[PDB]
This record gives C-alpha cells, structure tokens and sequence, in this order.
C-alpha cells in the first residue's frame, strides 16, 4: 500500500520514527544495479572482481546489506545439511591511521568476521601467517562472495604504484582460495578499475549511477520518489513534497540516501515538537550547506567526467 | 501351521506404555540391526495387569512375542537370546527363546490395525475387506467396541526424530475364516505396521480379553 | 509510485562449525587416516600448532574446570597424558573417547568415530596392539607429495603387527633418518611426514627386501579391520561377535568330526576359542592373538566374519569345510 | 592532544579515548580484545607499551560498540591538523 499502516499514529514517536527508518523503498536504478549484481554473482563467468562505484549516498550500503540477505536466504534451505558454509561475507576496509594501508589489521579482521579461533596467537607452517590463515578460511568456510565496503580507503599509499599492489595482494588473495572480491566505494576508486591485464579482464564494473536533472524520465523518478516518501511519512497529515522539487534536488544532488536521512531529521525534528505537518522552513532548519553540496556535487562531476570512458 | 513360529522371551523389567509400539521396536532394532530389514516379522502384544496411568504392569505371564518364517529365525536368534536392550531409561531382559505354533482357531481378532488414509469406521471395513479379499481370505468383519458400543480406535505414537506422528486404527474381529484360511490371515495380517506391533491377528479370545477392560 | 518495500531483517543461519570441517582422508579403506593425523591436518588449516589449538578449543571442553586462558600456556600433556601418549592414542582409550567426542562436538561431523578404534572398545584388547613410538612409510609419504596429495598417517602404521606397506613392499620406519630419534606421535608441531623433533623430511624411496609373506595375514586382517568399521552403519555388538567365534568354533568341531587329522592343525586355536567362550564375553578379544588366527585357519577374511550375517558366515564356514549343514 | 612531534600520535588518542570511557564502577567485566589491554587492583586499566596501535584501536571500537555512547566529544579538534604530509589531513579525517 503507498500508506503507513494508520495505527502508527496512536503509539509513541520512538516507534513511528522505527518504522521510518527500517523503511526503504526501491527506486529504477537501485533495482537495476540489485539485478545486475546478483546476476554477476550468480555466474561470475571468470571475473574475479565486481567493482561498484557511486555517488556518497545512492545507496552503495543498503545495497550491500540487501544482496548478503537475499543470497543468505537463497542459500538457507541447505545450511542445515552442510556446517562452515557461511554464506556470504561482507566487512568494511579501515582507513589506516599510519601513513601506508595496513594489511596485516586487513586479515585479522577478514578473520575475526569469519570467528576464526585463536586470532592472535596463530603460526605460519614454513604477515604471512595471518595471509596464509585467511586463504585457509575461504578455501574451507567456502564463501559465495566478499563484499570489501570503502574500498577507497585501500589506496591510502603514497607509492602511486602501490596503488595497484593493493590489489595485486587482494588478487593473490583470491587466485589461491577462487572466492569472489565486490569491492564497494566512491568515486576514488576509479584509480583501481582496469589497472593492468589481470585487473582489467578479471573485473566487472557497476556504476551506481545517481539521478540526475537533465533527463526527463529521472526527473519523472525523483518525483516519484519524492511522492512515495510523502506517502510513507509517518504523520498525522501527510505534507505536499513533490511541489518543492526543486529544493529537494538541490541540497540531495539526486542521491535517495541524502534524501532519505534529510527526511529523517525532518520527521524526527517534528515529532520532537508534535507536529502534524512538515513546513518549508523545517526542511530548512536541517537541510545541508550549500558549500557541503558543492563540494560533493563537484567530487561526483569528477567521478562521471572518469567514468565517462566509452 | 506350523510352517511360520512365533518366537517368545520371557521379558521383565519396568513397566511399559500401553502404546510401546514404536518405543520397542526401535529398541529392538538397536540391538539386533537385521531386524531393521526383514519383511515378513511381526511382533505381538505384550501381555500384562495395565495401570491407572495408560502404564502395563509386566507380570509372569508378560512375554515378548514375535512372529517370523522359519526361514529366518538365525537371523534374530543371535541378537536376542539372553539379550537386554533399553527403552527410554528403563531396562529389559529376555530370556532363552522359546517357539510357539500358528494354531487355527474359529474366529480371529487383532488389537490395533492402520491402513493409511482410512478414519472412518465404514471406509475402514471396506478396505479391511479389500485386503481380506487379496489374500483369498472368506469371512465376515466386525469391529471391537468399547463399553459404549462405539467402535474402539487405538493409537499409535511414532516419535520419529523431534516430531512425532500420529495414526489411528481399530480392532477388527472377523470370524467364520475355516482353519486353512485363518492360518494365512494369522500369517499375513492385515495393516501392514506389524513391524510397527499392530497387525499380528490372535485367536478371539483375547478380544474378550480387551473388551472386558 | 513505487509499492515495492524491502526489508533488511536478518535470516539467522545455523550456528557454524568452530573448527574447520575437514574431510577424513579414505574413510572406509585400508588407507584411513588417524586422528592424529587428523588433529595435524586441522591445526594445519587454522595456521596453528597441533599443541596451540588443543588448549585453544580442545582443552576447555576436556578439561572442564580450569582456566582457559590459564589452560593457553601449558604443556600438551597436561591434558593428553604423554605418560602414556603413544600411538595408542589411536585406539580405544577413555582419552581418545573425550577427544573424539569434543571434536566431534565442534565440527559436528559424524565419522571421526571410525579414525579410530573406540567402535570395538570391549571387543579387541588394548595391549599388545599399538607402537610405543611413531611409524611411518617414506615411500606413501613421497608418492603422495609428489602426485600433490594430501599427507597423513593410516591407522595400520600404528599397530606393531603391520611393519609393511602393501602397496609398496616396504618395510616401516621408526626412526628418523635425519636426527636419528624416534617421533612421538604427538607433539607440539608435527605435520604429517615432518620429523617432529628436527623437521627433516621422512619421505625417501627405501625399498622393503624381507618375507613379508610372513605378516601378510596380519596386515591385511587389520586393514579389513579398519575399512569395514565406517560400513556397518551400527554400533557392533559384542554378544554378536562372540556368537560368530561360537558358531565358528562348532563349525571347527562339526569338521574336526568328519575328519580327524585336522585336529592336528587346530587344536590350539579350538582350545583358544573354547577358552574365549567361557571366560565372560564382555571380554574383549585379543585381535592379532586370537580373531585373525582364528578366520585365517576358517579360510575367512576379517570382512567376511565382521561384515557378512549369522546365514552367510555359516554357510561359507559350511562350504568351507564341506559340511551338510544348513542354518 | 597536541603532539611534541611533527606528527598527531593516534597510539596516545587511542589509548586515552580507552581510559576516558573506560571509568565506570568495577563491576562490568567486559573482557575487551587484544591481550595487552585489561584491568589492575585499584580499576584503572594498563596499557602496555608492546601492544600496537592498531590493536589498540580495535579494543576501542569494541568497547564503543558494547557501551554505545550517544556522542563522542572531542575539544580543540583542530590538534589533528598537526602532520607533515599536505594529503594527510584527508588521512587523518579518513581515519576519524
Ligand atoms: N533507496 C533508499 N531508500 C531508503 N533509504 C535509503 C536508500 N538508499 C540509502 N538509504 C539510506 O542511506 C543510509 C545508508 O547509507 P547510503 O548507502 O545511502 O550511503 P553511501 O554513501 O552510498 O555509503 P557508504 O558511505 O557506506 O559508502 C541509511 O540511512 C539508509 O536508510
Ligand atoms: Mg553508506
């Protein structure tokens, strides 16, 4: 149904804004790229990486989440006959308090994820023992995929050479154990898609591409998203979002996710206060800066300017 | 006649459910595993004074009693001759075994018999009726009823893995069977479960038995 | 607009394996692996020492009230008993009964049972069976690393009445060529085929040149033994097998009746059997002493008496013997 | 914390955001990761010199996640500014 279920209005702010939040709606694009994710998945066809960019906000994370439920749930029925078989892994890359990335805090938490016991302690036969563990682990725990969250943060190397090392050690990573990487990020990992042969053949690239203005049939789909939205806030009346398009494009640069969370703080600013209506100027009391937007709208012009290879 | 034996022990221990069925076959088939396999084996009902809690109370004339072609009698002696086995926490003994014949009688009667898909009383005789006719069988079939006249169902709880199941049967009495035709219906049965301690038929007398209590 | 609503709830799977679940090498053949090798081969994968991941996971659940963190930095043979240790380890020992069942608990997997000789406890006696000191045959040792096959340790190596490989004719070796010194079986890091104590290779083509026509018997009996195990399906019984040696003892009778000179051949194993059946049959029986001799001058193989029913041992034990019988 | 260095020490960051959180009453055991971090006699936890940084950091992350305070303050946070390297204040702010 495009309304809330209508007893929400009776029971406390804590839950309407519960059911807000674990409500998410499925816009063109991010269906699309769920689609050809789980296809790519399904028959990896020799690529060895699945390289999603996006804008910050268009839904990379819940994008995530979705495919690890859904592939976990495809993979339920025969769990209970087959023990370590975890499904599918998915852990988020850590920016490196040092100057150069850190691979050794890489396996130990690739390891923690998949409750390998006795981390710390461990033993290389002949970090080479922490690598050596981790390949054991896939090779054995037999994951579908792994999804490596903020992979920008991998190239936090100030050898523009090792930019491509990292992931020539992620690469003999996966020769060894055969497990799918989809390494998830933002528009800095475009400095890693088709380096060399190895990782130009064995990737597969998925933009996550945002909802831009120019077009008619996107702007067609912010408004509806913008009017399913609006239908699905949970208040005592229901506020006309579509007529500020406009605004709501603005300081959202198209992104759902920005979208998502303004319309949060909006909804959580007027339950706070008992509000029954969302006025233009509570929008304007939480809405970004208009510098905030620049900047991003300025990284995510760059970001398409690289894509733009055809 | 005396072509098939029903081999008997002398069984003690604690008291027992009144619908052990499934509880003593599996406990039999725990220590004898050729057990799991035959085909034509069927197990009578173990005798006693019940209790008030649906219990029987093992007495000396309370026996494990087990029906089998000749044939295949060293396949079972080894694994129960002097052997013990358990049922839940409780211990059991069998003595030496001792052979008994299928004598003929007039009528015949059997305790608890389940044909799959089949509640009703009438459905019930008319596919007791069936299988009476696939064996060339010739007699008339009535069912054993409780005080109240109704027809008496017995129920059998298999307790296969976490679940367990439920089947429901009825006594059949059927008489006029002329003793060459009553000697293959005791051999045979009717039900199938007899694996299961339901379809061994016995002489009518122990219908009387069940009917007064 | 869009009706479609996802929902991000968790699915909660199963609770996986602590340990890796490793597949036992040639479960059911003469070849299987033992479980310390297997314990080897696990720690292996985990990229830890055999010792390590014992009072890591092992020792919490042998030991039961101790400090498991204070349990993480002590000998082996606080748990494992290395006063005894030994290859016995392999066979039917109340410590070997705990440490199977942990492991078992931990990967829930359901053969470590027949790696290795607890389904005959009560049944075959634990003296006189299993080497005091690690075994091994250089020659499977170097075929199988070199075809890039797993490495590990068959139960027969560690029973002292099997001195040869079958396959390559080859005498065992107790002794490391490198430093000299007998391995234990277990120990603080020894990978299948490594020198435990000075991590010298033990794979080398020494060829076997001795009557090994002699423990043929034995070490074909003993790897019957060990396959057949996973292929009952069922705890053996033991009231089972002393029928079996009964029925096979009045086979012996019913022949020696017919013909008298066979007294001759078998009188000391009747006296043996006879002695077997009297004395109480929750006894277990010596293997190598008493069950091989015993189906080896019945002309049957260990399979045969362990696999096959009451009908078709007696009647293979009839034609055998030329009787009349019929069971 | 205004480093003597030319560099902002995160090992120090670390290790003080641990102690700060860490000043309850004794009676939660929360059992942190990483061995070289744990409690003493008069409650106050012990931080080893031996234990690396990012350890350090994950037995924080740990303690974040299980306390789960509503906001971590952070005053004169201009200090992380401090560092030789022009690219690393987006390193420093990656890290954050
Ligand atoms: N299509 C959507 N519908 C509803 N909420 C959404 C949608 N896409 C994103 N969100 C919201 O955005 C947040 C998740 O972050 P999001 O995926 O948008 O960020 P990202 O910049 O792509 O990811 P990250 O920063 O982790 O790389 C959650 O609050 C989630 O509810
Ligand atoms: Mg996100």
């Amino acid at each position: 149904s495009t309304g809330f279920p209508l007893e929400l209005l009776t029971r406390p702010a804590t839950e309407r804004l519960a059911y807000f939040e674990n409500y998410t709606v499925a816009h063109p694009r991010l269906k699309e790229v769920y689609e050809i994710l789980m296809r790519t998945i399904a028959e990896p066809a020799g690529a060895s990486f699945i390289f999603v960019y996006g804008a910050s906000g268009v839904g990379k994370t819940t994008l995530r989440l979705r495919v690890e439920q859904k592939l976990t749930e495809l993979a339920l029925p025969k769990l209970e006959s087959d023990r370590a078989r975890v499904p599918v892994v998915g852990i988020e890359a850590i920016a490196p308090e040092s100057r150069y990335f850190n691979w050794k805090e890489y396996y130990t938490r690739a390891l923690i994820t998949l409750e390998e016991p006795l981390i710390d302690h461990k033993f290389d036969y002949g970090a080479p023992a922490l690598r050596r563990a981790l390949e054991n682990a896939l090779i054995h725990r037999h994951p579908d995929v792994f999804f490596v969250d903020e992979a920008q943060h991998f190239g936090k190397v100030a050898s523009g050479y090792k930019l491509q090392d990292q992931l020539d050690c992620l690469k003999s990573l996966a020769n060894m154990t055969g497990i799918l990487h989809c390494l998830l990020g933002t528009y800095e990992l475009l400095t890693f898609r088709n380096l060399s042969g190895q990782l130009s053949r064995r990737s597969v690239d998925i933009h996550f591409r945002r909802y831009c203005a120019d077009s008619p049939e996107d702007v067609q789909a912010f408004k509806s998203v913008l009017l399913t939205f609006q239908q699905h806030l949970p208040l005592a009346e229901t506020p006309n979002l579509v007529d500020h398009w406009e605004y709501f494009y603005e300081r959202t640069l198209g992104c759902i996710g920005t979208l998502k969370d303004w319309l949060k703080r909006v909804l959580s600013d007027a339950l706070d206060r008992e509000a029954t209506t969302i006025t233009l100027k509570d929008l304007q009391k939480r809405a970004l800066s208009v510098a905030q937007c620049q900047k991003m709208f300025k990284e995510i012009q760059e970001g398409e300017r690289q894509l733009s290879e055809t | 006649s005396e072509e098939y034996v029903d081999l008997t022990f002398k069984l003690r221990g604690a008291p027992i459910p009144l619908d052990n069925g499934y509880l003593t076959y599996a406990a039999l088939s725990r220590i004898c595993p050729p057990l799991h396999e035959l085909k034509s084996i069927g197990i009578h009902p173990i005798a006693g004074i019940p209790t008030r809690n649906n219990l029987l109370e093992l007495t000396a004339q309370s026996r494990l009693k087990i029906r089998i072609y000749h044939q295949q009698i060293p396949l079972i002696y080894p694994y129960l001759a002097g052997q013990a086995f358990h049922i839940g926490q409780n211990f059991y003994q069998l003595d030496i075994p001792d052979y008994k014949p299928l004598i003929s009688s007039e009528s015949v009667y059997s305790r608890l018999v389940i044909i799959k898909g089949f509640q009703d009383s009438t459905n019930f005789i008319e596919a007791v009726q069936r299988q009476m006719d696939n064996l060339g069988i010739q007699g008339k079939i009535e069912l054993l009823t409780r005080q109240d006249g109704t027809p008496q169902r017995r129920q059998l709880t298999i307790n296969k893995e976490g679940k367990q199941f439920k089947v429901r049967g009825f006594g059949v009495k059927i008489s006029e069977l002329n003793p060459e035709d009553s000697l293959t219906l005791q051999e045979q049965g009717i039900g199938g479960k007899r694996k299961m301690m339901c379809g061994i038929f016995v002489p009518a007398t122990r219908s009387k038995e069940e009917e007064e209590t | 607009i869009y009706s479609e609503h996802w929902s991000l709830n968790p699915l909660e799977i199963p609770q996986r394996s602590r340990l890796f679940s490793l597949e036992p090498v040639a479960v059911g053949t003469p070849y299987a692996e033992s479980l310390s090798s297997y314990l080897h081969r696990l720690a292996q994968a985990h990229c830890l020492t055999s010792e390590k991941l014992v009072m890591g996971e092992i020792a919490p659940l042998i030991l039961k009230d101790e400090d498991k963190s204070e349990l993480l930095s002590k000998n082996l043979s606080h748990l494992l008993g290395n006063s005894d240790a030994k290859p016995a380890i392999n066979g039917m020992r109340e410590m070997t009964e705990k440490l199977v069942t942990v492991l078992e608990e931990l990967t829930m997997r359901q053969d470590l049972r027949f790696l290795t000789l607890l389904s005959w406890k009560g049944m075959i006696y634990d003296k006189g069976l299993f080497r005091n000191y690690r075994a091994w045959c250089p020659c499977c040792c170097e075929e199988w690393m070199q075809k890039n096959k797993t490495i590990y340790e068959p139960l027969s190596w560690s029973f002292k009445d099997v001195e040869f490989c079958l396959i390559h004719k080859q005498r065992l070796i107790e002794e490391c060529s490198h430093c000299g010194a007998r391995l234990p079986v277990m120990a603080r890091l020894s990978p299948a085929g490594f020198c435990s104590r000075c991590y010298g290779w033990l794979g080398q083509e020494i060829k076997g040149e001795e009557e090994i026509e002699k423990y043929r018997v034995n070490i074909q009996g003993i790897s019957e033994l060990i396959a057949l195990t996973p292929q009952l399906g069922y705890k053996p019984i033991p009231i089972e097998l002393t029928r079996k040696l009964q029925l096979i003892l009045l086979v012996f009778e019913q022949a020696i009746g017919k013909d008298v000179k066979l007294l001759g051949d078998l009188g000391g194993i009747m006296e043996s059997l006879r002695i077997a059946s009297t004395t109480n049959q929750s006894q277990p029986y010596h293997l190598v002493k008493l069950i091989i001799p015993v189906c080896e001058k019945a002309k049957i193989s260990v399979f045969q008496l362990f696999g096959s029913d009451f009908k078709e041992l007696g009647k293979i034990l009839f034609g055998n013997f030329s009787l009349e019988l019929k069971l | 914390i205004a480093p003597e260095s030319r560099y902002f020490n995160w090992k120090e960051y670390y290790t003080r955001a641990l102690i700060t959180l860490e000043e309850p009453l004794i009676d939660h055991k929360f059992d942190y990761g990483v061995r070289g971090i744990s409690r003493d006699n008069f409650g106050k936890i012990n931080v080893e010199s031996k234990v690396v940084a990012p350890a350090l950091r994950r037995a924080l992350e740990n303690a974040l996640i299980h306390r789960h305070p509503d906001v971590f303050f952070v005053d004169e946070a201009q200090h992380f500014g401090k560092v030789a390297s022009g690219y690393k204040l987006q390193d420093q702010l990656d890290c954050l």
